[PDB]
């Protein structure tokens, strides 16, 4: 049942009564301690605003406007080609598939990779991608 | 109730047999629940009656008469109790108009050591019960450590001043059979820092909080952790104090640097955050370039030209995301950051005015105690707390030696007598005193009892003030080793007009180092007239008493002038210096329970003294030596109703010695 | 003793 407001652990006496000097000596320690982590502090956030200043402008010059393209069940050669290819870069990330042809839903790449299977060697295809 | 009212005024459980009754009423506490509530109910109604007019005794008769059946069936139970009541003086006690006038015929001779409160209550009773009674007083007058200054209109106590509540206090029964002026003390205390500003009402209020919660955690340390040996020496409540200061100082230090320590860590996670973010930048310029070209080549294109473009712009709308993702990321962690700056914990545990603030707080316990708390037994210092009196402390506007002189009245006493030798045999003592004015002019009384008063300050004196042939035992010179025996001094100003807010009695003044927080720390005023009491306590007292009283007056005005203005402050008409060290007769204010002492030296110091035989062989002689004093009353030390109440205890011990029980 | 202190 301690005091509201003071605190006093067994530990902390038994450290603070141990010695003649113990009290001096462990105010110290936490003296020295408390500097070493406010230079620790100068030191990181100096860093920190450096790398905030090689970051100074964003990524706004090297951004590029949205394709607002309407998603097409028809399938053009052009777009079998970029599937092909599509799957040559990436593995089977359908997700990014369908975001290079630009007009075709995740489910349709997912439909072509069985559709298709036979006539575009897709087997063959992720076997090269799986290599490298 | 009025008859349990009347218990609770003599410090008596209502509802309960004490320990004293048990000894004088075997037959009744030993026996059947109704015989007792009978025994409570006479005990409390005969105090009671005693209590509703103690200017005049209350007899046996009275009480039968005026006592209710089926009370008033039983008569030699009623006897025994007024008769028990009469000899620990709970009835018929101090100065009151003896109805059957005191027998001429005196059995027993009893010399009493010291004429202060102990004293007169004591020799009072023995006189009482038809002993015939002598007090040798070292001084030219009575009351001892009651001393009352008087010059003129001008009234201050040097001595005692206070009285502690009525509440159970046996000097309210005195204070209706002597004319006492009791005032009221207002609570109302402002201190004033070494400049002469006030301390700010929100300051004020945090320091005394801060220590209130100081001296409930050593009693924690105390009591809880045990902390009461250190190096196999016993604990001082000074040393628990600095100890309980230290671990605060610890924890504000131990809070910073966790406070800290989590700033570094949001600052470590911002850094390999912004790292990452760097490197991510860099490859976004790498491959917008890279597009850029790719799409340059005009068409028609081969469909591997087309996807390169394509791949390309997926791929880099892709890591456009990521950077926006972690560009969100860090705006959290920079709200964060400036939050923790924001919400700082506390630099310091007490700046430096806080705690020369506080240091007057320790001054006032160092007052209270009449001693150095370094001196004072952290188990212990407080071991009368539960006995304590309810109601207003008050003053004394008369003069507290009215009690004392109105005591003395109708008694033999000796004044300029200083008792050198006590010497207590199977068969007798001789007291050995001298003329204080001429030290050659030698007296010898010899008497069947001495009452010993002499304050614990005399008795612990080396080399001895007063030989005792024989020798006090080892148990008894032990016991005024350990305990304390106290310092503390008044300092009376008399001026022709009051410069001070007259209807506040208290005002502090705080010291610029630890080292004289006692030194004039406290200003009282109480008086009809223009006074102003100026205490030293703590390590200040026994330092200042080597200091001259202009010099000392000289402290007191510049302080005063401080608050007031050189122009408010007069030269004193009258000035008096307190200096009880170096007083013979006291040695010192008052006791203390020291570190290694505790209550039971108290009792050890009530113990009377029994010689050895004369011849050998023959029967265990009864007791010669007897105790009384503030230093011997275990659960009132160091007050007036103390030693009152330490006289009252040792008559009857002595009646039931001499005359029987 | 605690009795004597002021401000209780
Ligand atoms: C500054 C101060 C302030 C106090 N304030 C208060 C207070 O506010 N309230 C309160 O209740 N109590 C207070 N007290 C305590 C109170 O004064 C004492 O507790 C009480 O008066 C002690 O009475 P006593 O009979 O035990 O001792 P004393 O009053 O000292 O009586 C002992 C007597 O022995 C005499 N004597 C000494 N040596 C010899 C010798 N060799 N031969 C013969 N006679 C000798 C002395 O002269 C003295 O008359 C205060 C004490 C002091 C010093």
């Amino acid at each position: 049942k301690p005091p509201k407001g003071m605190f006093l652990s067994q530990e902390d006496v038994e450290a603070v009564s141990a010695n003649a000097t113990a009290a001096t000596t462990v105010l110290r320690q936490l003296d020295m301690e408390l500097v070493s982590v406010k230079r620790q502090i100068q030191n990181i956030k100096q860093t920190n605003s450096a790398l905030k200043e090689k970051l100074d402008g964003g990524i706004e010059p090297y951004r590029l406007p949205e394709v607002i393209q309407k998603c097409n069940a028809r399938w053009t050669t052009e777009e079998q080609l970029l599937a092909v290819q599509a799957i040559r870069k990436y593995g089977r990330d359908f997700q990014a598939i369908s975001d290079v042809i630009g007009n075709k839903s995740v489910v349709q790449v997912k439909n072509f990779f069985v559709n298709y299977r036979r006539r575009f060697n897709i087997d063959e295809v992720l076997q090269e991608w799986e290599a490298e | 109730s009025g008859v349990e009212g009347a218990a609770f005024q003599s410090r008596l459980p209502h509802d309960r047999m004490t320990s004293q009754e048990a000894a004088c009423f075997p037959d009744i506490i030993s026996g059947p629940q109704q015989t007792q509530k009978v025994f409570l109910f006479i005990r409390n109604r005969t105090l009671q009656l005693w209590l509703d007019n103690p200017k005049i005794q209350l007899t046996f008769e009275a009480t039968l008469q005026q006592l209710e059946a089926p009370y008033n069936s039983d008569t030699v139970l009623v006897h025994r109790v007024h008769s028990y009541l009469e000899r620990h003086g709970l009835i018929n006690f101090g100065i009151y108009k003896r109805i059957k006038p005191l027998p001429t015929k005196k059995t027993g001779k009893v010399i009493i050591i010291g004429s202060g409160v102990s004293g007169l209550a004591a020799a009072r009773q023995l006189q009482s019960f038809g002993m015939d009674v002598t007090l040798l007083e070292a001084r030219d007058r009575v009351g001892g450590r009651v001393a009352t200054f008087r010059k003129g209109n001008y009234v201050a106590d040097l001595g005692a001043m206070v009285v502690t509540g009525l509440g159970g206090n046996p000097m309210a029964v005195v204070s209706k059979q002597v004319n006492m002026e009791l005032a009221k003390i207002k609570q109302k205390c402002p201190l004033y820092e070494a400049n002469g500003q006030a301390v700010p009402k929100e300051k004020d209020e945090m320091v005394e909080q801060e220590f209130n919660r100081l001296l409930e955690a050593t009693s924690y340390l105390s009591h809880q952790l045990d902390f009461n040996v250190l190096n196999n020496k016993p604990v001082s409540l000074g040393q628990a104090l600095e100890v309980v200061i230290q671990l605060q100082e610890k924890h504000v230090k131990d809070e910073q640097i966790e406070h800290w320590k989590k700033i570094v860590k949001t600052q470590e996670e911002l850094k390999e955050l912004l790292n990452k973010m760097v490197n991510l930048k860099e490859k976004i310029k790498e491959l917008h370039q890279q597009y850029k070209e790719a799409s340059e080549v005009k068409p028609p294109r081969d469909i591997t030209a087309e996807f390169l473009v394509k791949s390309k712009h997926r791929d880099l709308t892709a890591l456009c995301k990521e950077y926006d993702e972690l560009a969100e990321t860090q705006g959290k962690l920079e709200e964060k950051l400036q939050e923790l700056e924001a919400n700082p914990p506390s630099d310091v545990y007490l700046s430096s005015r806080d705690r020369q603030i506080l240091d007057w707080h320790f001054a006032n316990l160092e007052f209270a105690n009449a001693t150095p708390l370094s001196t004072l037994s952290l188990k212990h210092w407080d071991q009368d707390d539960d006995f304590e009196f309810t109601g207003s402390h008050l003053t004394v506007r008369n003069g507290y030696s009215c009690v004392p002189v109105a005591l003395a009245e109708g008694l033999d006493i000796k004044l300029n007598t200083a008792v050198r030798q006590v010497r207590y045999t199977a068969s007798g003592c001789e007291v050995i005193a001298v003329n204080t004015r001429s030290t050659s002019q030698t007296f010898i009384y010899k008497c069947d009892a001495v009452l010993c008063t002499l304050p614990l300050g005399v008795l612990k004196q080396q080399p001895p003030a007063v030989q005792f042939v024989p020798p006090l035992p080892e148990w008894k010179t032990s016991a005024v080793q350990r305990m304390g025996f106290g310092n503390l001094n008044k300092v009376v100003l008399c001026f022709d007009r009051v410069f001070w807010d007259p209807s506040v009695n208290l005002f502090g003044h705080v010291g610029s180092t630890t080292a004289s927080r006692g030194e004039l720390f406290l200003f009282w005023n109480l008086y009809k007239a223009p006074i102003l009491l100026a205490l030293v306590a703590g390590e200040a007292a026994g330092i200042m008493e080597n200091i001259s009283d202009d010099v000392i007056v000289g402290r007191c005005l510049a302080i005063l002038k401080g608050i007031f203005g050189s122009s408010a402050v007069p030269q004193p008409k009258e000035t008096v210096v307190s200096r009880w060290r170096a007083d013979p007769w006291a040695r010192g204010s008052y006791s203390y329970v020291a570190a290694g002492s505790s209550g039971n030296d108290y009792d050890l110091m009530a113990q009377p003294i029994t010689p050895g035989p004369s011849i050998p062989g023959a029967p265990q002689p009864i007791p010669r030596l007897f105790f009384a004093g503030e230093h011997t009353i275990r659960n009132y030390p160091a007050t007036v109703h103390g030693a009152l109440l330490s006289g009252l205890r040792e008559a009857g011990r002595i009646a039931d010695q001499f005359l029987g029980a | 003793p605690r009795s004597f202190l002021v401000r209780r």
